[PDB]
């Protein structure tokens, strides 16, 4: 792996919807699981969701278990995160990380995009 | 949710002096399922130590880790100017994944 | 860590290592057998063991139900595994019967096999020491053949039913029945002794073997290859199938074991530890067996390849000769045969329990509806005992050899392993299996396991099967008795009883499914939720 770049961040309103994207390059995207990690403005890291290599198993955090949807496009090698009912506390920076090996952790992290719900 | 708490949130430091920071977990975390991440100011976090003893590719041998069961810690033999960053412990044993409170080395 | 290894110590040594491996090695020229043994070891044995354990953990059910969650079309693999276990449980216990007979014979002032001065002894016998002071016979070999076995001239002459051996089988089967009914197992303080005793006895036997004045020749014959032996299919099938038999894989026992283990364990490391030590103990006990054979060769003045029987009786010829040459031989004979009985009894309990659990899960409506489970256990033990009576007669050795060669070993294990690996790699999908393993244990199998399952194991199994068919040679007891055609047909029937399960289940499920043929096949290929 070399490059992980997120895109699609912007300004929204409470109760709105937004779709975040994470393009991957330099490695076989289909063979590595992907995860989203959220950094609040207080600099506190919070895990959002994880998608397996093939997408058959999907995991969510308790706060976004019924609100966010994670999806991936193996052919396009792009990772998507979908938000349906963004609340006031969701404003933060989202990073897409590679979590294929659970005993090795998140090897690489992306640049990240800031999200605001003002 | 397995809450992970790191005691020394803010730590003033001087070059050369050894520094150790500990991560406490509210539930049993396996040795192989705990990792630390380094995050420079204005930069995305980067993996530092995984499996509680194995160093990442970029981290020099200056850093080391230890711990098992419910208490974990990583220490610095002699802190350098480039070591000023925020470190977070993370458990990978069970979902939801959780990160520690984080310690920001201010110098 | 220590407790986990001790729990392993119940299962990483058995009769397959102490008894089966040495006689297969001796039968196939010694050092020539090791080459295909190690090739199949690292090519297929460990990966298939890991694959079956992963299947068992993934489904968390019996070895027959898991294939429904993997590939409904190939559900016949579990049926083949259960019939393999059923056939194995019939002939495996005869070894414990022989061990029980030897143990009872050991309760004597002098071991009967030490010298030949009895009523059952041929007039051609000559003492090993004085044999080199014609067609003389060693007292131990003919004690095994005439007293314990009463060997018939051929399988066509069953002879009389040995009452003593029948009682030994009855005693062992009664012990198995009571243990299974009451759930008796080594879990208290006794597990330490049960696990440690075999290795203490094996260490003593090995130390005795190497210190003999002729152990060097035996070790040299054990390790030096003969590449002209690799041109015959028998060394390849025997060595490859010994890996499968020793690990108890292709039987479905491992799939059930995976559903009866503690969680959060590093499955990959445990599987490699189990396999590596299981093969290591076999290789180690080979030194003891072949050193004893080498000393026997030096004493008797004959070739190492002709000293003892080239069959299942090797363990009952070499080890008694070893215990005959230790201080107070009766004590060490008693210890050795008690060790053998315990070591085989634990495995027999495991296999019988697995067979019972697999069978009751097929018909829980009646078999598991109440207290009928005990009656079912008694029925299984009784039918197995009656089937085992066939190998107790004077001509029972030939039946035992045929059963060991075909019913629970040989082409059937290659068939089952090939279908398992082919299904998972190609039909279900290696990527899907690796994704499942990621979800379970946290990390993918890696290139070694994936490429093994995809290419190496299917290629090895198909190559061995085709090589055997092209260069077919009939089975022979020892190395001079030629089986009749009907006996070969019966052995092939025993093997086909397991091999035919997959096509029969395939056609049955194809016929028992609605819709067009393509729709039928698609509905049965897609894994269940
Ligand atoms: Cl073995």
């Amino acid at each position: 792996e070399v490059q992980l770049v997120e895109s699609g961040g912007g300004l929204v309103k409470p109760g709105g919807s937004l779709k975040l994207s994470c393009a991957a390059s330099g490695f076989t995207f289909s063979s590595y699981a992907m995860s989203w990690v959220r950094q609040s403005p207080e600099k506190r890291l919070e895990w959002v969701a994880e998608i397996s290599s093939g997408g058959r198993y999907i995991y969510y955090s308790d706060t976004v278990t019924g609100r966010f949807t994670i999806s991936r496009d193996n052919a396009r090698n792009i990772l998507h995160l979908e938000m349906s009912s963004l609340r006031s506390e969701d404003t933060a920076m989202y990073y897409c990380a590679r979590g294929e090996v659970r005993q090795r952790g998140f090897d690489y992290w992306g640049q990240g995009t800031t999200l605001t719900v003002s | 949710e397995n809450v992970l708490t790191q005691s020394p949130a803010i730590m003033s430091t001087s070059p050369g002096e050894k520094v150790t920071m500990t991560c406490r977990a509210s539930s049993s975390v396996g040795s192989s399922y705990l990792h630390w991440y380094q995050q420079k100011s204005g930069a995305s976090p980067k993996l530092w130590i995984y499996s509680t003893s194995n160093l990442a590719s970029g981290v020099p041998a200056r850093f080391s880790g230890s711990g098992s069961g419910t208490s974990y810690s990583l220490t610095i033999s002699s802190v350098e100017a480039e070591d000023a960053a925020t470190y977070y412990c993370q458990q990978f044993s069970g979902y939801p994944l959780t990160f520690g409170s984080g310690t920001k080395l201010e110098m | 860590k220590i407790d986990f290894v001790l729990s392993v110590a119940g299962g990483f040594v058995g009769l397959g290592n102490v008894w089966r491996f040495p006689y297969l090695c001796y039968k196939n020229g010694g050092g020539a057998f090791l080459i295909p043994y190690f090739i199949f070891l690292f090519g297929s044995g460990l990966p298939v063991f890991f694959l079956e354990i992963i299947i068992g953990q993934y489904t968390s059910e019996g070895g027959i139900t898991c294939w429904e969650k993997i590939c409904p079309l190939f559900s016949g693999i579990g049926y083949a595994s259960v019939v393999i276990v059923s056939l194995l449980n019939v002939y495996y216990i005869v070894i414990l019967a022989w061990a029980t007979y030897y143990l009872f014979q050991s309760f004597q002032k002098e071991l009967p096999w030490a010298h030949c001065n009895h009523s059952w002894n041929t007039p051609h016998c000559m003492e090993d020491t004085m044999r080199k002071n014609t067609n003389f016979t060693s007292p131990v070999i003919e004690f095994w053949e005439r007293n314990v076995l009463s060997l018939s001239p051929g399988i066509d002459h069953p002879g009389s039913l040995k009452w003593d051996l029948a009682l030994c089988l009855l005693l062992v089967w009664l012990v198995c029945f009571f243990c299974i009914w009451k759930g008796v197992r080594s879990t208290g303080k006794v597990v330490y002794f049960t696990a440690t005793f075999p290795f203490a006895m094996l260490l003593v036997l090995l130390v005795r073997g190497l210190t003999l004045p002729g152990a060097g020749a035996g070790i040299k014959f054990y390790l030096y290859p003969d590449i002209t032996r690799l041109e015959d299919p028998q060394v390849w099938i025997d060595a490859g199938t010994q890996i499968f038999f020793s690990y108890a894989i292709c039987l479905g026992a491992m799939t059930s074991l995976g559903s009866y283990n503690k969680y959060h364990n590093n499955v990959y490391r445990d599987c490699m530890l189990l396999g590596c030590l299981n093969s290591g103990t076999s290789f180690v006990s080979g030194f003891a067996i072949f050193s004893i054979l080498g000393f026997m060769a030096q004493e008797q003045g004959v070739d190492i390849a002709d000293v003892a029987e080239s069959g299942p009786g090797l363990a009952f010829i070499a080890y008694p000769k070893a215990v005959t040459m230790m201080p107070l031989p009766t004590f060490w004979s008693i210890l050795f045969f008690i060790m053998l009985l315990l070591l085989g009894l634990d495995s027999q309990f495991v296999e019988v329990e697995g067979q019972i659990t697999s069978l009751v899960d097929l018909y829980p409506s009646f078999l598991r509806k109440g207290y009928r489970r005990e009656i079912f256990i008694a029925f299984v033990c009784s039918i197995s005992y009656l089937l085992g009576l066939t190998m107790v007669t004077e001509g029972g050795m030939y039946v035992f050899q045929l059963f060991d060669y075909y019913a629970a070993s040989g082409v059937c294990l290659l068939w089952v392993a090939f279908f398992e690996c082919f299904v998972i790699a190609w039909i279900y999908g290696g990527n899907r299996f690796s994704e499942d393993i990621r979800d379970m244990i946290g990390f993918p199998p890696g290139p070694w396991m994936k490429y093994s399952w995809a290419v190496i194991t299917p290629v090895l199994c198909v190559g061995c099967f085709i090589f055997s068919l092209v260069k077919y040679v009939p089975l022979t007891y020892n190395k001079t008795y030629v089986y009749p055609n009907w006996a070969i047909g019966l052995g092939w029937s025993l093997a086909l009883s397991s091999m035919l399960c997959v096509p029969l289940v395939i056609v049955i499920r194809l016929c028992q499914t609605e819709g067009p043929f393509l729709v039928r096949v698609k509905y049965l290929l897609t894994p269940r939720e």
